[PDB]
């Protein structure tokens, strides 16, 4: 299961 | 910026002339990912080669695996040369039966 | 035993209006067991091992739309990281990603990833206290900044110590027999004209699994590394390895060296040499 990006860069 | 690829050429199976084989050419450490891989058999462009799909390392380096099918024989010649940007000229390997 | 699980995510942009493409590895102790990539005519997550076929269409369907959200994450850092670094447009740019996580041999989680690379280089990572950043040059502190106030990291722990753990768990016994197979090499020694009196005797490993292997080369039964030519394992494409090692030895005195191949599918290290 992958994680995910919330707050970018 | 960027990173100069290393390249093996071999065959799938221990090569005997006039048996159908496959003839790889792998290419890794290589960074940006986009690259020209051809397959040359006496000099000329191979159609048919399939490339793996896009992976890349630890290092953060990218790795594929061109291949086509191929009959060694003991007067054809076979190589890999591989365009990328962090190298001025393209470079040509070729298959060695002993390696 | 140890285990991990790793995803490694790639954004490339591109000359023109185009958007970048993005793809999505996913790895079960390092072997890939599912892809995305945005390039695909019906885009989403597709099984690579055959035991992800256990896995029902929820579970595609919902890993698909992260990577669909994903791939609009990388355009706008993609984008964001352009003005950190003062470059134009009409570049072509990298952005990738490698996230997991590692157990011990209590199948507790060991440590904990998260790191991104641009252009190839460290941008920036979570250390292993999964607390703090470290950034590799200036404009990653801008990120840094960035994400300790708004307190990334506990997002990226959160997901480190349970969702991935549980589900690395769930892939280790849905992929029980299969991750573990070892497939022992197939050894056999080549004989060549090299120079003046002096032959070169090569050591080949084929059709192995996994890719972790070990050749070496003994005089009379004594070790020998110094002048051993090795290659770097290369995979065969059937899903095998090959491996080889060669040594340069005085012509006539070949069936006084053997080549010994250890590797995790063999009963006993294999033991040969010069034949024919």
């Amino acid at each position: 299961s992958s994680v995910i990006g919330v707050w970018y860069l | 910026i960027q990173k100069t690829p290393q390249i093996q050429v071999y065959s799938r199976h221990p090569p005997e002339n006039g048996k159908p084989n496959i003839l790889n050419c792998y290419v890794t450490q290589f960074h940006p990912p986009h690259i020209e891989i051809q397959m040359l058999k006496n000099g000329k462009k191979i159609p048919k080669v399939e490339m793996s799909d896009m992976s890349f390392s630890k290092d953060w380096s990218f790795y594929i695996l061109a291949h086509t099918e191929f009959t060694p024989t003991e007067t054809d010649t076979y190589a890999c040369r591989v365009k990328h940007d962090s190298m001025a000229e393209p470079k040509t390997v070729y298959w060695d039966r002993d390696m | 035993g140890p285990h991990s699980m790793r995803y490694f995510e790639t954004a490339v942009s591109r000359p023109g209006l185009e958007e970048p493409r993005y793809i999505s590895v996913g790895y079960v102790d390092n072997k890939e067991f599912v892809r995305f990539d945005s390039d695909a005519e019906n885009p989403r997550y597709e099984p690579r091992a055959p035991w992800m076929e256990q896995e029902g269409p929820e579970y595609w369907e919902r890993e698909t739309q992260k990577a669909k959200g994903q791939e609009q994450w990388f355009r706008v850092s993609l984008r964001n990281l352009l003005g950190y670094y003062n470059q134009s447009a009409g570049g072509s740019h990298t952005l990738q990603q490698m996230s997991g996580c590692d157990l011990g041999s209590d199948w507790r989680l060991l440590r904990g990833y998260l790191q991104f690379a641009y252009e190839g280089r460290d941008y920036i990572a979570l250390n292993e206290d999964l607390k703090t950043w470290t950034a590799a040059d200036m404009a990653a502190q801008i990120t840094r900044r960035k994400w300790e106030q708004s307190g990334a990291a506990e997002h990226y722990k959160a997901y480190l110590e349970g969702e991935c753990v549980e589900w690395l768990h769930r892939y280790l016994k849905n992929g029980n027999a299969t991750l573990l197979r070892t497939d022992s090499p197939k050894a056999h020694v080549t004989h060549h004209p090299r120079s003046k009196g002096e032959v070169t005797l090569r050591c080949w490993a084929l059709g192995f699994y996994p890719a972790d292997i070990t050749l070496t080369w003994q005089l009379n039964g004594e070790e020998l590394t110094q002048d051993m030519e090795l290659v770097e394992t290369r995979p065969a494409g059937d899903g095998t390895f090959q491996k080889w090692a060669s040594v340069v030895v005085p012509l006539g005195k070949e069936q006084n060296y053997t080549c010994r191949v250890y590797h995790e599918g063999l009963p006993e290290p294999l033991t040969l040499r010069w034949e024919r």
